[PDB]
Order: structure tokens, then C-alpha cells, then sequence
């Protein structure tokens, strides 16, 4: 006689553990913003000339960034359509609070736009605002 | 000090500077103060509270000990109930 | 100087044959095949040197690890004795420190 | 948008129009012409120009600064220190939102690894996660969750919810395979047993106030009461709840998976699983 | 019967389906047999040539090995004595026949041994390559969507005058799903062609792509392709091999 028995119904445990290789789409609330305070995107989309895209992690691509350790920077990264337009309305919305017309940079490769500051938290309300 | 080593072919690290400093995560270091424990009977009460102290490193020698240790020795570490947790960032530094 | 007096024969070059051809094809074995091939096991060369790199010492000492007991006498002489003038160029001479 | 209007005028692209990213590379200098010939940026005649200046912390003959200051033991025993990952509670509420972990059910590490929550590595002596304070005035959900270590405020913000935590301890062979089960079973060995803790961390796990796996179920309500009455809440009564059944589960403390015993073999290929029948194994697996 | 087919996985809202036309190789003259949508994130990605730069570079030369060698001063024939002695003869001061400057001897800085090229780009920036190339060929008007590579007859003769009749190109790359059961007509006709190539779906590279004017798809094809690439976009990064078994994926 063999000394192992084999049994199938204990398997469905072994199927819990298994990791999942896509990202889950965020599941519905019924009362926003989230206790964390994470926002879907409005519906309808807005009408602008520019369309930002979220991250994989549904989250507004917006970034702190520094270089030669005192430079300090923020991006904003992922833009379809005119870029231009978006550079027209950033400068609008910045420039009472700075004083002075902030400095910019546009890569039309890469679609990003780059200012010089550190203003990701204005920004990220700013374009939650706008339903993007 | 060993750039290329025969066996893996990296860098290795001067043993002798990990038995004397202590690095923080943002890039200080730490020492004691050389004398600390000799002849004490012929110091005077304030130079021997000076010696007890721990104390910070220059800019050069913050330098020259990063190049004589390996990247080992320069991650994040969890120690629950660390004594130095509190001294392994800067705040309101501007520089 | 001295140079030729007549020109060499031409060099034809066929860009269609069978190797130009079907260059790059399975490249992209793993993406596209679901991970069961890295694209690394598609190299072809030296035991000791597929799907790696290193430097001149690095390959040196490589090699000894997987063929060095296969080797012959003379070639396994002189294999030992390059690695120890590159240990003390690369340790101890060069303009940084 | 307009830029793939132009790709129709241009003409075609072919392995003969390749051009780089502006910048993305640097020239290489050789030593050939005036400018970085002749000396070649060595200087004049010396020990510097022919290639053999000392090494790295010489000092030129005095004792160098590396060497004159005195031992001390900042490093002493680093390799055998214990490490826990931090877990705060925003980090927490922020991944039940996003749906990246699934409350209904008992968390513990597999389901916070198998989420990307947290990255845990055995062999840099992570021994598990500790719950962490900060962000617990927002916290607002109803969970069960296993953790190694736990701070007095995390435990009263969880539970203040109506929710269950508790502390339990894992060894170093264990610990791998919770985060990475999977690999195990192609293995095809039996799941071993679970160790005790160590005789320094037994006070702690045994220890009511500090919710231990193994301390005594009875002395649990004092120690919930009296953190409602020092943080001002009233302790609620989770009998009543629905789902008092998943948020009292809690695995035996020689078990690593929750339905799975020790001894077992898991044959991923066909979907079985296999039990020994012998007395002697039996008896060994069960103690 | 118009041919209309949809993609499977889900549009973004905001960005518009492309389309082009199915056709049928079975004539000379059955160009338009349907009509047909592409996701816009594959086909209708931004024009990035310096990403196509990378990834055609990349695999030329993560498969280099270069096998020259030369011979050090320590490794030729010969050599061990002083020739003369230091002082008295008037010649330069010399110390082995084999050094560099002597001829004969040997090389100072030369080529050592075999020596590999390899390196690896990662995996999503490889990915992103494919998809920016087959933008490349639509918008330029150098793709064709087929239903199916069945063909009325064998003579290789024929396949060249349909590609004169409907303005192909010189060299033309055919693409089918699954290499066993490409159709036997097929394979008789291109096996004599030195420029019409047939290579299965999972063989598809960028630097084929360049090197082949025309690009020719069939329809089951273009659901392959658009399943994988998509997929590269909202995953996880990997906690162990792919190829071990995981919840969702194959
Ligand atoms: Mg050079
Ligand atoms: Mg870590
Ligand atoms: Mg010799
Ligand atoms: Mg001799
Ligand atoms: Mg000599
Ligand atoms: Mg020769």
C-alpha cells in the first residue's frame, strides 16, 4: 500500500497565493474624494486642447525633481495635443503667486514641460481642477 | 586599495575604516576624538568632556572614506529601536 | 611612399543572400513567445563569454574557471602569467587614485 | 495629432536615415595631436608622470588620519541585528483604495507582497514589517492583519475601527518561503514547521498589550478596554458583526499558510495535494 | 460581405480607432475586401526615431563577439637573454630581441582574445521599438492588412506581378501567425524569392522592418501583435521569472 493519499478539495488555498501580473483598475466609491484622498478622472472628459494622460498607477504625473544638488525642478509628463497651449495656461496660473513669469521648458519629443521650482503641489490641484 | 580583485573582479573595502566611523544615511560620518581613554589623571575636567564627545567629519574626509568602502555599507538600514534614527536625514537645509 | 600602379579587382557584394536576409529574426523570442526563451540563448561563441562582459582581466580570469582544467600546458602557462601582469597594472599603476 | 502628418511627406525611413538623440553622446579624445599630445596631460618628469605614485590614504610618511583615530564599535554585530520594513498607515489606506489589496479577506505578508505594498529581502536579514503610526487620524477601515512588530497608537487606531491585529513571528527559512510560495512548491519537498521565537523575543510575543500570538486569549479584553479608555473611543463589539468569522481567523503556531498543514505536498501540475500516512511522520510534522 | 473587425481590449476614450483596408491575395484586382480598426496606442504612436536608432543598434551588436588577437612581448617565440652588454659596444641600450620596437617582436597595445559586445536594453523600452515601427510604415503608406496568405497558385512567377500590379515594393516581408501551419502555397513560392521572405509572428523584429520596404500582415496576426505589446503597458514589475506560473498570465 502506498503511503500518501491525495486529496483535491484543500487546492483552493494553494490558488490564493498566486500573484497577479496586472495592475487591478480601482474600484468604485460611492463618495469621493477617498479617504486617502485619491480622485478618478471627471466624466466627461474636459474640452481642452490638451489632454493629460495618468500613470499606470492611476495617479497625475506630476514630479519633484533635482540636479547638481541645489537645482530643484517639477514635471509634468505625460500631455497629448499642444503642448503649447498647456505652456500659455502654466505661466497664467504661476505667474501672480512668483511675481515674475516662471521659466520653462517645452520637449516636444518627449511631450513633457519642465519648470524651474519646486510647484507640484499647486499643479496637482491645479489640473484635478481642470477633470484631466 | 583593491580595485579589481582576482577572484570576482570588483572592488573591496578597507576593514580598518569600518572598525573606526559610523556613516549616516546622508552622507556624514561619525568619530570619537584620538586620546580619549589615556592618561586621564593628567587632563583637566573640561578637556576630558570634550574627548568623550562624538564628532562629525570634514568635507575631505568624507570624501576619501566613501572611495575606501563599498556600496555595502551605504543602504538603508530598519533597526528596530535604532539609537541614530532621528540623525539619518537633514532638515531645513538650504545648500 | 609607394602605391599601386593598377587597380585591385572589384569586390561584389551580394545583399540579398540568405544570412543579410533574415538578420534580427527571433530577437524578439522572449516578448513575443511569453518568457519560455531569454534572448541571451540565442548568442552563438567562447563557453565563458555568452550573454557576458568584462574587462581584459575579468575575461582572463573567466576563462580559466570554466576551461582551464581542459586546457594544454604551454597555453595554460601563459594564461596564468597574463593574469599577474594585469593584477598589478590594474592595482597598483594608473594616474587616478 | 500633426506630427504623424508629417511621416506621409518625408521620405521613407530605412537603415540608411538613422540618426541619434542629440547629446546622447560624448566625443572620445586621443592623445595624438598637440592640443593632448607630448605630455599628455601627465606633467613633467616625477613619480606622477611614469604611473607609480602611492596608494589611496598615504600621507606621505606620517601616520595617516584613517589609521591615527581609535577603534570603536559603531559596527559591532551589524550582520546579526534584526530588521523590520516600516508600513505606515497611509501607505495602508492608500492601496485598499486603489482595490491593490483585498480587505474582505485576512491580510498578512503574501497578500501585501503579492500587492507590490511592500518589497521584503530575506537575505539582507528582513525579518517581516512593523505597523507604523503615522497617518492614523485618517484611517477608516475595517481589517484583519497580521504584522511582526506593532507601536502602541497603530493598534488603537486599527481596532478603534472595529478591526483585529495581532503580532506573530517568523524564522529565516520560513519567512522566504511566505514571501515566495510559489518556487517552493515546484521544489517538490514536504512544507516544513514553523520555529518558535528566540528566548529573547519569547517575552514579547507572549505578552497581552502587545496583541502576541502567543499570550494568554484571556487576558485580551483588559488590554482593548483600556486602550479605549486612555485614547477616548468606545470599544466596539465585533461579535455582532457579520463577519466576526474572517476577522477572528488566525492560523495555528506551527502553520505558515492558513489551510495547509505541515507535511504536505503540493503538486501544482495535475492540482492535488498529497498527505503522508505514516505514524512516525505524522507524529514529527504534529509536534 | 464587408470583412469588419473590432479590437478586443478597450480603447482609450479620449484618443479615436485608425483604420485600414483588408485585402485578399486569391486576385490581381480584390484590394478592398474590408474594413478594419487598429488600437490607437500600437499603430498610432508618437514618431520617435531615436528609440528606433537604439533598438536596430542594439541588436546588431548585443550579438558581437570579435575574434583578433595579437601576440604581448612575453608570449613570442624566443627572447630570454641580454643581446649585449650595457656599456662599451655603442649601441642603444637593449634588453630582449622582442620588444616592441624591434621587428619581429611583439605589439604593445593590440586586440586580446575573443571578446564579447553584449548588453541588454530593458524590456519595456524594446517593446516601445516595435510599436513606434509599425506607426512608421502606416502613416508612410507601406502597410498592407491581409486576411489570409492563401494563394491561387505555386508559380513564384505570379506573386512578383501582384506586387508590380498593386505598387509594392521591391522587397516585401510576409508575416503569419504560427510557422507549422502556414500554407503550403505560400512556402513553395517564396522559398526561390531572395526578396519576398516569410517568417512566422513571433519572428518579428524592428531591423527586419527597415531592411523590407513593405510590410504585410494577416488579420489573425494583428490580434497577436496588439495583445503583447498592449500588455507591456499596466503590469506589475516582476517578482520572479515570467515564465513560472502566475494568476492571470499564460
Ligand atoms: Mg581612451
Ligand atoms: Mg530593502
Ligand atoms: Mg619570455
Ligand atoms: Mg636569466
Ligand atoms: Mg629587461
Ligand atoms: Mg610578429
Amino acid at each position: 500500500n502506498p503511503g500518501f493519499v491525495e486529496s483535491v478539495d484543500e487546492y483552493q488555498f494553494v490558488e490564493r497565493l498566486l500573484p497577479p501580473t496586472k495592475i487591478p483598475e480601482p474600484p468604485k466609491h460611492k463618495h469621493y474624494p477617498t479617504p486617502s484622498g485619491w480622485q478618478p478622472p471627471r466624466d466627461p472628459l474636459p474640452s481642452l486642447p490638451y489632454f493629460v494622460r495618468r500613470s499606470r498607477m492611476h495617479n497625475i504625473p506630476v514630479y519633484k525633481e533635482i540636479t547638481h544638488g541645489n537645482r530643484q525642478m517639477t514635471l509634468i509628463r505625460k500631455v497629448e495635443g499642444d503642448i503649447w497651449a498647456l505652456q500659455k495656461d502654466v505661466e497664467e496660473f504661476l505667474s501672480p503667486l512668483l511675481g515674475k513669469t516662471p521659466i520653462t521648458q517645452v520637449n516636444e519629443v518627449t511631450g513633457t514641460l519642465r519648470i524651474k521650482g519646486y510647484f507640484d503641489e499647486q499643479l496637482k490641484a491645479w489640473l484635478l481642477e481642470k477633470g484631466f | 586599495l583593491t580595485y579589481c580583485s582576482t577572484r570576482k573582479g570588483k572592488r573591496k573595502t578597507v576593514k580598518s575604516v569600518v572598525h573606526r566611523f559610523l556613516r549616516l544615511h546622508s552622507g556624514l560620518w561619525l568619530r570619537r576624538k584620538a586620546g580619549y581613554k589615556k592618561k586621564l589623571w593628567k587632563k583637566s575636567t573640561a578637556r576630558k568632556k570634550r574627548l568623550r564627545e562624538f564628532v562629525f567629519c570634514s568635507k575631505t574626509q568624507s570624501k576619501l572614506l566613501d572611495k575606501m568602502t563599498t556600496s555595502f555599507w551605504k543602504r538603508r538600514n530598519w533597526y528596530a529601536g535604532d539609537p541614530y534614527q532621528m540623525y539619518h536625514d537633514r532638515t531645513n537645509l538650504r545648500v | 611612399a609607394f602605391v599601386r600602379l593598377t587597380l585591385p579587382p572589384p569586390k561584389v557584394v551580394d545583399r540579398w543572400n540568405e544570412k543579410r536576409a533574415l538578420f534580427g529574426v527571433y530577437d524578439n523570442i522572449g516578448i513575443l513567445g511569453n518568457f519560455e526563451k531569454h534572448p541571451k540563448e540565442l548568442i552563438k561563441g567562447p563557453v565563458w563569454l555568452r550573454g557576458w562582459r568584462g574587462n581584459e582581466l575579468q575575461r582572463c580570469v573567466r576563462k580559466k574557471k570554466f576551461v582551464g582544467n581542459r586546457m594544454f600546458i604551454e597555453d595554460l602557462h601563459n594564461l596564468n602569467k597574463r593574469i599577474s601582469y594585469l593584477y598589478k597594472h590594474f592595482n597598483r599603476h594608473g594616474k587616478y587614485r | 495629432g500633426t506630427s504623424l502628418d508629417l511621416l506621409r511627406s518625408l521620405p521613407r525611413v530605412s537603415l540608411a536615415n538613422l540618426k541619434p538623440s542629440p547629446n546622447s553622446r560624448k566625443r572620445e579624445r586621443r592623445p595624438r595631436d598637440r592640443r593632448r599630445g607630448r605630455k599628455c596631460g601627465r606633467g613633467h618628469k616625477g613619480e606622477r608622470q611614469r604611473g607609480t605614485r602611492p596608494r589611496l590614504g598615504f600621507e606621505g610618511g606620517q601616520t595617516p588620519f584613517y589609521i591615527r583615530i581609535p577603534k570603536y564599535g559603531f559596527n559591532e554585530g551589524h550582520s546579526f541585528r534584526h530588521q523590520y520594513q516600516p508600513l505606515s498607515l497611509r501607505r495602508l489606506q492608500y492601496l485598499i483604495d486603489l482595490g491593490r489589496v483585498d480587505p474582505t479577506q485576512p491580510i498578512d505578508l503574501t497578500q501585501l507582497v503579492n500587492g507590490r505594498g511592500v518589497t521584503i529581502q530575506p537575505l539582507k536579514r528582513d525579518y517581516g514589517v512593523q505597523l507604523v503610526e503615522e497617518g492614523a487620524d485618517t484611517f477608516q477601515a475595517k481589517i484583519n492583519i497580521e504584522v511582526q512588530l506593532a507601536s502602541e497608537l497603530a493598534i488603537a487606531a486599527i481596532e478603534k475601527n472595529g478591526g483585529v491585529v495581532t503580532t506573530a513571528f517568523y524564522d529565516p527559512r520560513s519567512l522566504e518561503i511566505l514571501c515566495k510560495p510559489i518556487p517552493f512548491f515546484l521544489r517538490g519537498q514536504p512544507i516544513p514547521k514553523r520555529m518558535l521565537p528566540p528566548e529573547s523575543l519569547v517575552p514579547y510575543y507572549t505578552d497581552a498589550k502587545n496583541r502576541g500570538y502567543l499570550a494568554d486569549p484571556a487576558k485580551f479584553p483588559e488590554a482593548r478596554l483600556e486602550l479605549a479608555m486612555k485614547f477616548g473611543y468606545v470599544l466596539p463589539d465585533i461579535t455582532k458583526d457579520e463577519l466576526f468569522r474572517m476577522l477572528s481567523a488566525r492560523k495555528d503556531p506551527r502553520q505558515i499558510f492558513f489551510g495547509l498543514a505541515p507535511g504536505w505536498v503540493v503538486n501544482m501540475a495535475d492540482k492535488k495535494i498529497l498527505k503522508p500516512t505514516d505514524e512516525n511522520l505524522l507524529k514529527y510534522y504534529s509536534s | 460581405d464587408p470583412v469588419l473587425r473590432k479590437c478586443e481590449l478597450r480603447i482609450p476614450v479620449h484618443r479615436r480607432p485608425v483604420q485600414a483596408w483588408v485585402e485578399s491575395l486569391r486576385g490581381f484586382e480584390q484590394e478592398r475586401i474590408g474594413l478594419a480598426e487598429l488600437h490607437p496606442d500600437v499603430f498610432a504612436t508618437a514618431p520617435r526615431l531615436d528609440i528606433v536608432h537604439q533598438v536596430a543598434i542594439w541588436q546588431r551588436n548585443f550579438r558581437r563577439i570579435s575574434y583578433a588577437n595579437t601576440k604581448t612581448r612575453a608570449e613570442v617565440s624566443g627572447g630570454g637573454r641580454k643581446p649585449w652588454q650595457q656599456k662599451g659596444s655603442g649601441r642603444a641600450r637593449h634588453g630582449s630581441i622582442r620588444s616592441p620596437l624591434w621587428r619581429g617582436g611583439g605589439v604593445a597595445h593590440g586586440p586580446r582574445g575573443p571578446t564579447s559586445y553584449y548588453y541588454m536594453l530593458p524590456m519595456k523600452v524594446r517593446a516601445l521599438g516595435l510599436k513606434v515601427a509599425l506607426t512608421v510604415k502606416l502613416m508612410q503608406d507601406d502597410l498592407h492588412i491581409v486576411d489570409s496568405l492563401e494563394l491561387p497558385t505555386a508559380d513564384p512567377q505570379y506573386l512578383t506581378e501582384l506586387a508590380q500590379y498593386r505598387h509594392w515594393g521591391s522587397s516585401v516581408l510576409l508575416v503569419d501567425l504560427t510557422h507549422e501551419e502556414m500554407p503550403k502555397n505560400v512556402v513553395a513560392a517564396t522559398s526561390g524569392l531572395n526578396s519576398f521572405n516569410l517568417i512566422p509572428a513571433v519572428g518579428l523584429n524592428v531591423y527586419s522592418m527597415l531592411k523590407h520596404q513593405t510590410l504585410v500582415l494577416t488579420l489573425p496576426s494583428v490580434a497577436f501583435l496588439e495583445d503583447k505589446l498592449l500588455w507591456q503597458d499596466s503590469r506589475y514589475t516582476p517578482l520572479y521569472p515570467f515564465r513560472l506560473p502566475y494568476s492571470d498570465f499564460p
